[PDB]
């Protein structure tokens, strides 16, 4: 029931560095922030938040919460 | 409102020395009564803050990017050692 | 022989030509960032520049018309010096002698005085500035935090 | 009032030493001793009476009372503040840094005289403006050092060095036993070793690990005296400096990231204790340049 | 170990504990440069500050082309004649000298790569440290497929 | 003379007064002054509106007229980094 | 007799001399400025007692000192014979109100007189408004109050100094010869073995030169000169010989480039030292040369001659040659002996006397230089000194003094404290002083001259420690303005009742005693061993009858606001500099009451401060109200005081008066009729006394913060009134005029309801912020309808004047009552600035309680943060139901080593509950009854003198013989600690807790003014950052090692977004506000302003600083 | 953003830079307060 809970530990031992892991966390929030500001375009690009979300939530909390999961990859180009 | 949208949503706090790493520091904001910033105990030894008279100043991260880093690189549960030799610099000690 | 030879060669392997080293146009600065704006009560706040460069343009002028029609030699180098050095003080006040002052009171800040020092551009307005969503307040002890 | 307990044999020892100073004053007035070596002396009998008196203060204490269960367990306060309110003030250095031959025979809880507290003054103003100057050089010195140790960060993961720095390990040890370094942590500790030792034909510790207190307390009682570390003086990168020669991060305990700026950590961690030195010549001695 | 070992044993009379890698970082920033005699080889001039980087390239590149090598012996300098004889210029101009910096890399007409972190602060943009490498911005990031079946 | 003054009215001020202009201020100024040691007092203006054949409200123009600008490089007091110029939005 | 309040005193010694009149500083200074009444008075009684004392006053000395001068021919001459004042055409209250500056007429007789028509012109002429000193010492300046503080400088004079270069091994020694006004020169022997002169420090010389420069031949020096080495060695190896050989040297040298002239050279060394007007040695100079190189009887004022340049020749030879003694040069057998600057007899102050008589003597050669250049140009017989001769450099260079200078300072009224201090203050800076760059450790330093002459306890910590400090309680200042401090005189081993006031320079040669030395039933010394202090500072003792002065009291060294701590011989030297100088910052609250434990000089620091309304002349009340109090004197007058009520100081606190005279009592002279602010019945009253206990209770007294019951929130102990005044102007710009209308457009009817016909909220009307006080409306702006604004305005209507609001709103976060509206028309007689119409002000009061943050403080260094403000239940209580007050953490007090404060609550506890002391037949018993403090009743307040407090075995006794309180038992234990219960689980604390009454003050560190918050504001100018401030709603600025951390971090994106977003971006920050307000994510950074100003500026100067893509450029 | 150049410049480059001369020392007219034309502060 707040920023600690998501365990950072499981966050490290899921992507090895923690640069990464906050760059991470921050194009998924910024995903999931224009997914909600979509206005009903449907556009294919932009997936919602995977985890289940409450009326009112940042982002960045559900794109953290997608990240312990497991649940969502990524990789470098 | 406000109550509602200050959570999950970290702000910087910064004593004006900022000697070293540890002075500025995120913390998950709570409304409080009265016209003064509440800090804990625990962290004022990292600050070099004593309650004589010390003014604070609080930063706004304020895209994804910044409060993400306020979250995961700044968080004051998180920097428990103190980075000049490695011994723990957030238990203060006139009290407790 | 060797501390000369270097500035040579820093005129030899590179492309700029050493006509910079006497220059016969004075640039100005942007007029928004040597403002004169109005204060309430009818006053002024004018930035020094606005004086040092007022100083080149009226030395010029004065020049010019001197060169216009027949002139001594000794009140044309006259002239033509105290151009030199309303354009000197507009690079650097203070270089060089008795800096300008203006009102009798501290010296006329120029060109090179606000890329330099404490109140320089490069340390107290890039590295260190002002921010907004940011605030201050005294600190209290809370336990149950 | 009665938690600070003056010792109950202070008055009998400064009245014996005012009594032995007396006989020096009056053998002093017949001219058979210069001023200077009665100053002299005088500060070292006087040195030698305020250790004395701490130490009587040191053994009055219980255990109980609140002054020294604070002091003792490491929370507020530290010996000589408690020797200069129980005991006397001791000596106090004069302006312009020499000492007054009169000690401060007064505690904080009798209270000081007049001329007492007019001398101790001359000390607390010099140690104010003393500690103003020194706060604004260490910042200087913090941004000097800031701005050259700059544009250096971790940007390898690993090299492919096995060189090292040779530090010692174990030393100053007794006949028939062996210690280690006394200032291990801030030497060894945090690093990791080029390359694998052996002392009995199998191995210690491995190459490229991190030294905690369970193996440099292997590594000493297996007898080892000098350990080949990896740092980053030695280090060959071709892009700034790599992780593993640079060893584990003290912040956060583990493997330094890719990426950590070290040269600024480095930068404020010297330069942050620069205002808490608190250092400056007690004594010239009447000579300049020793 | 003079240096490391002085600055230890001068924190060291107070109490306060400081690793020794944190002197060794500006130590290695220390001993960077060199100082070059007998170069009427290397085709530079003699008796200058001279970059370890910079002087062992023109040795690879003078010994490739079979001429013999110039002679340097390491020179141990301040701090601030450290951070003054750097490659970017503004970091040396906001640094102590503002003026003469200027004015020397006006002649040199000397072009910075805007690496290291003063020079992309006084930009605005990303300083090349933590957050900032390319190795960290140049991630893309989707959704899995089991994911994406489950919803 | 004619020359000194006629440089000192176009080049002197740094916001520019033609030299009727100049002539009328100083004209003003020196006939306030002798009024002022005169009387012993600051004289009122409409007082000198009538010595001057002018009205008042030409009198309070051309006193508004007369000023002199205040740089922006001027320093508050202990602080030499915080100027005058950065107190003003 | 009936002056004070009680207050019994724990003193043991009985005080000789009194303590002077503290506010005599300023108010003596101005009068002999002035030479009013009061001044010759002075000098008059001085005379017929035989003191020392200049009989020519500060104006009278200033115009004869401009002589009747000489044109070219030497035919006309002006003379300013006498000066005179009028009464001031307005009142001080006038100029309080009214925006005035209380000043009066400045008359003087001039007469011209022609020699060669015989003709005198006398008449008056009007000098000026000269500023007037009030009886407060205060200057009434524009409605504001200022204080001109003294200033310490180097005393005039002759100075050798000895110094050692590890070059040269040997030590090298230098003369200086600095005057009050001319030029400098100085005199180095020995840099390489020659001894040199340094005229102003131009060109290499040596010293045979210059004397051979002047009248003495080479003969004389040779013979007279000749049995020092060094010397002969300099005049042997000169080459140059003779008088005009040696002048023309050193003018070509001093003056390069023109060929050199006898009546040039002759004319330059004249009027650089020998001239009376550029030159002028002040009469400290002249006397301080006399005494040091022991001219025997010279001139009183005057120029150095050459004879006072050889016998500073003569000084330094012989004390680089070795001895230390020798006969005067034309004088007497003298010391020789280098001496340091930083000694407080070659330190002297600048009263405000001498301030503004320098500032006038500015103004009087500013105006001698235009009187000549106006007699230069003008012809004779159309001379009259009303027009020759003009006044205005005169009041420029006075009104350019009393503002906009270091010295002429904006007095706080904080409290009666501060006020003092403030006047006592001795400030090292200024114009012609030494400057905070220019300060070393050395000057800032305590010398052991300071004793009895500035005080070593209380200064500035802040950058200028030292250089600001507080004159001593007993000190007095020389007429030269060395600072004296008055001694008894003792002779044969007794102790008479004689004082002689003796400066830092006797006080050497003679061997000081100690006001504490016991004294037996005559005046001699009781005990042979005397602990006492001699030149140098050595504390040797001195046996029998051999001391010949003592200190008049043990307050002697320290200053008015040291001597309000009590216990401060207990107490660290840091933190007494703490609290005294923490104690200025004291608010007053709403009703003061005096210490229960203090010094008994309160009384005397609350009545010398004139806050507190005294009697003029004696007799009995007659009338008595909250606004005045009416008296009818026993000669038949009838005097009315005028009290100010809920008026505003200049830091916003209250100056409310309350009274404690009856209707019908009796008065005498200098009786406190009404109070001030922060006083009780004329004895000074900065704080609260609050039952105190010391315990850690639950970490919210952590790091010295405060925990406090509610008791002082309902009981209304701890809160304060805060006036602020706030003020617009309708002025009449190029469009048009500004207008104070009600009719504010844009805005609903309820908004403007509290607004008056003419657009003025009411007296009395609570207001809030953002609220409307006064309604102002621009005329009107360039008019640029949006299409879309134009059809709203088609369907809603609009305004036909289109004036915009600009009406004077309440700051953020203010809460206050309108007590006061003020409003100036040009219209009516009220003068106002050119270009307005008119102005109005309005004063908002607010009661502030005690809240979080608000910082308190004692008297001891200790301070705090308010933690947490706890309900009366959950404070600790004690065996009686009663609660404490609040909760101090003991954890502090042995590390800053300030017990004091522990004794001050133990006697505070002793002062509430009364003791009972009578034939207990033991020594701390009988002490108090032969003193008097033996029957106390309850709640009678204590006075404990700054050195002479009870003694630890005064409190251990009287904690024993406490009068019980109910039940017929004591509750604090002999221990000093009582039995104290818990609020909060209500299980009795396992140890005794120490419990009493401290006093604790309420410091002008209030949490409503620190607290300040924006988002989006106003933004500066030059560069497109927010400007900084609370008043302007700017923002905090972010460091060059804030930056650093952020990299130590590695936090590239907040870095970048607090550099770039949340500043210097003129188009980035209203997107990222878009992006906030709709939703969406916040936009990439783009470039800051500043790198381009920066990037503008570099190519001013003529640098082609373009930026490269990796294309191309830009 | 690949690098940042500095160098002397030219009389050629001051008057590329230019987007006119600066003919009169007058700033702003002191009554219309506007300012001046083909002066400092030119529009
Ligand atoms: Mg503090
Ligand atoms: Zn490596």
């Amino acid at each position: 029931e707040g920023i600690i809970n998501p365990p950072i530990d499981e966050l490290l031992e899921a992507t090895d560095s923690k640069y990464s892991l906050v760059i991470y966390a921050a194009k998924r929030a910024r995903q999931i922030n224009a997914y909600y500001s979509q206005l009903g375009e449907g556009l294919l690009e932009y997936v919602g938040p995977l985890v289940d979300t409450h009326v009112h939530e940042k982002p960045l909390s559900i794109a953290l919460r997608e990240i312990n999961a497991g649940l969502l990859t990524s990789e470098a180009i | 409102v406000l109550e509602e949208v200050i959570a999950e949503h970290p702000v910087l706090l910064n004593r004006a020395p900022t000697l070293h790493r540890l002075g500025i520091q995120a913390f998950e904001p709570q409304l409080v009564e009265g016209k003064a910033i509440q800090i804990h105990p625990l962290v004022c030894t990292a600050f070099n803050a004593d309650f004589d008279g010390d003014q604070m100043a609080v930063h706004l991260p304020l895209s994804a990017e910044a409060q993400a880093e306020a979250r995961i690189l700044m968080l004051s549960s998180n920097n428990i050692l103190k980075p000049a030799d490695g011994r723990p610099v957030t238990m203060p000690t006139q009290d407790m | 022989a060797l501390k000369r030879l270097k500035v040579v060669s820093a005129f030899l392997q590179t492309s700029n030509s050493p006509k910079g080293m006497v220059l016969d146009c004075v640039p100005v600065i942007p007029p928004d960032l040597r403002p004169m704006v109005q204060l309430d009560g009818g006053r002024f706040a004018t930035s020094d520049l606005n004086d040092l460069y007022r100083r080149v343009i009226n030395r010029n002028n004065r020049l010019k018309r001197l060169l216009d029609l027949g002139a001594p030699e000794i009140i044309v180098n006259n002239e033509k010096r105290m151009l030199q050095e309303a354009v000197d003080a507009l690079f650097d006040n203070g270089r060089r002698g008795r800096p300008v002052t203006g009102p009798g009171n501290r010296p006329l800040k120029s060109l090179s005085d606000m890329l330099k020092g404490k109140q320089g551009r490069f340390r107290q307005n890039l590295l260190g500035k002002r921010v907004d969503y940011s605030a201050r307040s005294v600190i209290v002890v809370g336990p149950q935090l | 009032i009665s938690d600070i307990v003056v010792p109950d044999a202070k008055k009998e020892i400064v009245k014996g030493y005012e009594g032995q100073d007396e006989k020096v004053q009056k053998q002093y007035e017949r001219g058979l001793i210069t001023k200077e070596e009665r100053t002299q002396e005088l500060i070292a009998i006087w040195t030698k009476a305020t250790n004395e008196v701490a130490e009587a203060m040191n053994d009055n204490f219980p255990k109980t009372n609140p002054v020294s269960m604070m002091v003792n367990s490491g929370a507020r306060g530290n010996m000589m503040q408690m020797r200069q309110i129980a005991g006397m003030r001791g000596l106090v250095s004069n302006a312009k840094n020499e000492t007054i031959p009169r000690p401060i025979k007064a505690s904080f809880r009798e209270g000081l005289s007049v001329l007492e507290y007019f001398i101790s003054t001359h000390g607390a103003r010099k140690g104010l403006a003393d500690t103003a100057l020194r706060t604004a050089d260490s910042g200087y010195l913090t941004r000097r050092l800031v701005d050259v140790s700059q544009d250096v960060i971790i940007r390898e993961e690993d090299c492919g060095t096995e060189r090292g720095l040779k530090l010692p390990i174990a030393t100053r040890d007794a006949d028939g036993t062996l210690r280690k370094a006394e200032d291990v942590e801030t030497s060894v500790y945090a690093r990791m070793l080029a390359e694998d030792v052996v002392i009995d034909g199998k191995v210690i510790a491995p190459a490229n690990v991190d030294l905690g207190d369970v193996l440099i307390d292997a590594l000493v009682a297996h007898g080892v005296e000098e350990v080949k570390t990896r740092s980053i003086l030695t280090c060959e990168s071709q892009v700034g400096t790599c992780a593993m020669c640079y060893g584990r991060s003290l912040a956060t305990g583990k493997l330094v990231d890719i990426g950590e700026a070290v040269g600024i950590i480095a930068a404020q961690s010297i330069g942050e204790p620069g205002t808490q030195l608190t250092m400056r010549t007690f004594h010239t001695g009447g000579v300049a340049g020793d | 170990v003079h240096l490391v070992g002085e600055v230890q044993k001068v924190y060291n009379s107070q109490g306060v504990s400081i690793h020794d890698k944190h002197i060794e970082i500006i130590i290695r920033q220390m001993l960077r440069r060199v100082t070059i005699i007998e170069s009427g080889d290397a085709e530079l001039l003699p008796g200058e500050l001279v970059e370890r980087t910079k002087f062992e390239t023109e040795n690879r590149r003078v010994v490739q082309e079979g001429g013999h090598p110039a002679s340097g012996r390491p020179q141990l300098m301040g701090i601030t004649k450290a951070s003054l004889a750097t490659e970017s210029w503004l970091s040396a101009a906001s640094f102590q000298e503002t003026t003469r910096v200027l004015t020397d890399a006006a002649i040199n007409a000397k072009s910075d790569s805007l690496i290291g972190l003063k020079e992309n602060v006084i930009i605005g943009k990303l300083i090349p440290a933590g957050t900032g490498l390319s190795r960290y911005r140049n991630i893309r990031v989707e959704p899995t497929e089991e994911a994406k079946a489950a919803m | 003379r004619q020359a000194i003054t006629r440089a000192m009215a176009d080049q002197a001020r740094t916001i520019r007064i033609p030299v009727h202009m100049v002539e009328v201020i100083n004209k003003l100024a020196r006939v306030q002054r002798q009024m002022l040691q005169d009387l012993g007092r600051e004289p009122t203006p409409e007082e000198l509106a009538k010595e001057l054949d002018m009205t008042p409200e030409k009198v309070i123009e051309v006193q508004k007229y007369g000023r002199e600008p205040i740089s922006l490089h001027t320093p508050l007091g202990e602080d030499g980094d915080s100027e005058f110029g950065d107190l003003i939005e | 007799a009936s002056t004070a309040p009680l207050r019994i005193s724990f003193a043991k010694i009985k005080e000789p001399l009194e303590v002077p009149n503290l506010l005599a500083l300023q108010t003596e200074s101005f009068d002999w400025l002035l030479g009013n009444d009061a001044w010759k008075a002075r000098v008059e009684s001085a005379l017929e007692s035989g003191q020392d004392v200049p009989t020519k006053s500060g104006l009278e000395e200033i115009f004869e000192e401009i002589s009747p001068i000489e044109d070219f021919s030497g035919s006309m001459s002006l003379t300013f014979r006498d000066h005179r004042f009028e009464p001031p055409k307005n009142s001080i209250d006038e100029c309080k109100d009214r925006d005035f500056t209380y000043a009066a007429p400045l008359f003087v007789t001039a007469e011209f007189t022609n020699n060669e028509t015989g003709e005198i012109k006398s008449q008056t002429v009007f000098m000026g408004d000269f500023p007037l000193m009030t009886n407060k010492g205060t200057f009434v300046i524009n409605g504001t109050e200022r204080v001109v503080v003294s200033q310490l400088v180097r005393s005039p004079g002759v100075y050798f100094d000895s110094s050692i270069d590890k070059t040269s091994d040997k030590d090298i020694f230098s003369a200086k010869i600095i005057p009050s006004r001319g030029a400098w020169l100085e005199m180095e022997i020995d840099k390489r073995d020659m001894v040199g002169v340094r005229i102003d420090r131009k060109r290499k010389q040596s010293v045979t030169v210059l004397l051979k420069a002047l009248g003495w031949t080479t003969e004389q020096i040779l013979e007279e000169f000749g049995e020092y080495e060094s010397m002969r060695a300099t005049l042997e190896k000169d080459h140059t010989q003779g008088q005009d050989d040696a002048l023309l040297d050193i003018y070509r040298k001093l003056r390069p480039g023109e060929p050199p002239t006898r009546e040039a050279a002759q004319t330059l060394l004249e009027n650089l030292y020998f001239n009376p007007k550029r030159y002028d040695l002040a009469k400290v100079g002249r006397y301080k040369v006399n005494k040091k190189l022991g001219a025997d009887e010279p001139l009183d004022a005057g120029v150095l001659t050459t004879d006072d340049v050889i016998a500073t020749i003569k000084y330094l030879v012989k004390l680089h040659a070795g001895e230390t003694e020798t006969v005067g040069e034309s004088g007497r057998e003298i010391v020789v002996e280098t001496d340091d600057i930083d000694h407080f007899g070659n330190r002297r102050i600048r009263n405000v006397g001498e301030l503004i008589q320098n500032q006038v003597r500015t103004g009087l050669a500013r105006m001698e230089r235009v009187v000549r250049e106006r007699m230069t140009t003008q012809d004779v017989e159309a001379i009259t000194p009303q027009t020759l001769i003009n006044i205005r450099p005169v009041v420029a260079s006075i009104k350019e003094f009393f503002g906009t200078s270091q010295l002429s300072q904006f007095m706080d009224q904080n409290n009666p404290l501060s006020g003092l201090t403030h006047k006592r203050r001795l400030n090292a800076l200024g114009p012609g002083g030494l400057s905070r760059e220019r300060a070393g450790f050395e000057v800032r330093d305590v010398h052991p001259s300071h004793y009895g002459r500035m005080c070593p306890i209380e200064t500035p910590e802040g950058p200028n420690i030292g250089l600001i400090g507080s004159l001593a309680s007993y000190g007095r200042i020389n007429p030269f303005g060395f600072i004296e401090t008055p001694y008894r005189k003792v002779v044969e081993g007794q102790v008479t009742d004689d004082v002689d006031y003796l400066t830092a320079d006797e006080e050497d040669r003679f061997v000081i005693a100690q006001a504490n030395a016991a004294l037996g039933d005559d005046m001699r010394f009781a005990e042979a061993r005397v602990l006492v202090r001699r030149r140098g500072g050595e504390v040797d003792y001195v046996p029998g009858d051999d001391v010949d002065y003592m200190d008049v009291s043990p307050r002697q060294m320290v200053s008015v606001a040291t001597a309000m701590i009590p216990f401060l011989e207990h107490d660290d030297a840091n933190r007494a500099l703490m609290g005294a100088n923490m104690m200025r910052q004291a608010v007053p609250l709403i009703k003061s009451e005096s210490p229960l434990v203090g010094t008994g000089m309160e009384y005397r620091s609350a009545a010398d401060a004139g806050d507190v309304v005294k009697a003029e002349k004696a007799g009995v009340v007659q009338e008595v109200s909250a606004d005045y109090i009416t008296t009818t004197n026993d000669d038949g007058t009838y005097i009315t005081y005028r009290l100010a009520k809920f008026s505003r100081s200049n830091q916003g606190t209250s100056v409310n008066q309350k009274v404690i005279v009856a209707e019908g009592d009796r008065i005498i002279e200098g009786q406190v009729l009404a109070d001030g602010p922060a006083t009780e019945n004329g004895e000074m009253a900065l704080g609260k006394n609050l039952l105190v206990a010391f315990m850690p209770w639950e970490g919210h007294n952590y790091e010295d913060a405060i925990i406090l019951s509610q008791r002082l929130v309902q009981d209304d102990v701890l809160s304060s009134i805060h006036i602020e005044e706030h003020e617009v102007d309708a002025r009449d710009t190029k469009l048009g005029p500004e207008e104070i209308t009600r009719d504010i457009p844009n805005v609903s009817e309820e908004v403007l309801a509290d607004l008056d016909e003419r657009g003025i909220i009411r007296i009395g009307a609570e207001v809030v912020a953002g609220d409307i006080l006064v309604g102002k409306v621009t005329p009107k702006g360039e008019t640029e309808l949006t299409p879309e604004e134009r059809l709203l305005r088609a369907i809603f209507g609009e305004k036909a004047r289109e004036v915009r609001d600009t009406s004077l709103k309440v700051p953020h976060g203010e809460i206050g009552k309108v007590i006061g509206v003020r409003v100036f028309d040009r219209e009516e007689g009220d003068e106002l600035p050119p270009g307005v119409n008119q102005l109005v002000r309005v004063y908002v009061a607010q009661k502030r309680k005690i809240t979080d943050g608000d910082k308190l403080a004692g008297r001891h260094g200790n301070k705090g943060v308010i933690s947490k403000i706890n309900p009366i239940e959950d404070m600790p209580f004690l065996e009686d139901g009663t609660p404490v007050d609040i909760i101090l953490n003991p954890l502090a007090v042995p590390s800053r080593m300030n017990p004091g404060q522990v004794l001050e609550i133990h006697l505070g506890w002793l002062a509430s509950r009364g003791w009972d002391v009578s034939g207990l037949a033991e020594e701390w018993a009988q002490r108090l009854q032969v003193i008097g403090a033996d029957k106390v009743e309850p709640g009678t307040n204590v006075a404990t003198p700054v050195f002479d407090g009870a003694r630890e075995d005064e409190l251990a006794g009287l904690l024993q013989h406490t009068i019980p309180n109910r039940d017929g038992e004591r509750m604090v234990l002999p221990s000093g600690k009582a039995r104290l219960f818990d609020g909060r689980s209500g299980e009795p604390f396992p140890e005794p807790i120490s419990v009493g009454y401290m006093y604790i003050l309420k410091l002008h560190h209030l949490v409503d003014d620190k607290l300040h918050a924006r988002s989006t504001g106003p933004y500066s100018m030059i560069t497109q950052q927010p400007l900084g401030g609370k008043a302007q709603f700017g923002g905090q600025r972010f460091g060059e090692m804030e930056v650093w951390a952020l990299e130590a971090y590695g936090a590239a994106y907040a870095l970048q977004e607090l550099l770039t977003i949340k500043s210097d971006d003129v188009t980035g920050r209203v997107k990222v506000y878009e992006a906030i307000v709709k939703g969406e994510n916040i936009p990439e950074p783009g470039i800051p302003e500043s790198f381009k100003v920066l990037i503008k500026e570099m190519q001013s100067l003529c640098l082609n600083v373009e930026v490269l893509s990796s294309d191309g450029m830009s | 953003f690949d690098e940042l150049r500095i160098g002397l410049a030219t009389a050629d480059d001051i008057r590329q830079w230019s987007h006119g001369e600066v003919k009169k020392p007058e700033t702003i007219n002191y009554r219309t307060l506007k300012p001046e034309k083909d002066g400092l502060f030119c529009e």
